[PDB]
């Protein structure tokens, strides 16, 4: 719902955590998130038809 | 009163539009872009996911 | 036009077409089987060439 979309924002995470060769215990990260799309905006098309299901 | 083409054009534009509500004594941001122009990458697969990320 | 109209881009964008989605359909008048019905119908000859003079459309409401 809502408020759990609120205040925990971001849906994945893939972290890599990589050592900087020859230079001993220096870390390099890449932290990518995918946060929740929030609406904005939309196109609509209506039509009237016959034979629905 | 901002109408509703003229706030999306702000908001292409890179800008907060402040729209009151018509009406009412109320008002409300219906977008908040920041400055920088959206990329165009080529209509792939992986071009529309890096217009995706961008 | 034929398209119709849109307004310009919104945030909520509304239009209506032809929601049928119909394709492999097109749209033909039932075509006339005109009859040309060629005889001699006045009692001479016309100087008047065969391609300047006209054809004359009949029905039942103006035969008179």
């Amino acid at each position: 719902p809502a408020d759990v979309r609120s205040r925990r924002p971001l849906r994945a995470a893939r972290i890599e955590v990589m050592d900087v060769e020859g230079n001993p215990g220096w870390y390099q990260v890449s932290l990518s998130v995918r946060p929740h799309f929030k609406y904005m905006g939309a196109n609509f098309e209506l039509s009237l038809v016959g034979r629905l299901d | 009163l901002i109408t509703d083409r003229k706030e999306f054009e702000l908001a292409e534009e890179g800008f907060i539009a402040l729209t009151m509500r018509k009406g009412s004594d109320n008002a409300a941001f219906f977008s908040a872009n920041s400055i920088q122009k959206p990329k165009v990458f080529p209509n792939t697969k992986e071009g529309k996911e890096a217009e995706t990320n961008y | 036009s034929k398209e119709g109209s849109v307004a310009p881009k919104e945030r909520i964008n509304i239009k209506y077409i032809p929601a049928t989605g119909d394709a492999q359909a097109e749209a033909e008048v039932e075509l006339p089987l005109k009859t040309l019905v060629v005889g001699d119908f006045k009692g001479h000859a016309e100087q008047t060439p065969l391609e300047e003079r006209a054809t004359v459309t009949v029905d039942k409401n103006n035969f008179e």
